[PDB]
């Protein structure tokens, strides 16, 4: 029991840490997707503004 | 004959380009000093575990 309880506190702690890693990694998948979309949007806008600048050119 | 028309055109272009140069001088003098910031996002990436604060 102590071995299963301990193996569990460790599987569970490793899990909280892996889940945290996933949570934080996911927080970053999301922060990266926000930056990617902000930058892709600025890029598409740079390209819209470029197409416009080129049209205005 | 054409001295008066020449002088009139000269004064017109002189005043116009004068205003123009009053603009472009300090335009070019300060044209890089007007930059901006990067605005990067942390994305919660630089943490390898749970935060030390109460929020986590």
């Amino acid at each position: 029991l102590d071995k299963y309880s301990e193996a569990l506190k460790d599987a569970q702690e490793k899990l909280e840490l892996a889940e945290k890693k996933a949570t934080d990694a996911e927080a970053d998948v999301a922060s990266l997707n926000r930056r990617i979309q902000l930058v892709e949007e600025e890029l598409d806008r740079a390209q819209e503004r470029l197409a416009t600048a080129l049209q205005k050119l | 004959m054409q001295a008066l028309l020449g002088a009139r055109a000269k004064e017109s272009l002189d005043l116009r380009a004068h205003l123009k140069q009053v603009k472009k001088e300090d335009t070019e003098k300060e044209n890089r000093e007007v930059g901006d910031w990067r605005k990067n996002i942390d994305a919660l990436s630089g943490m390898e575990g749970r935060k030390k604060k109460f929020e986590s």
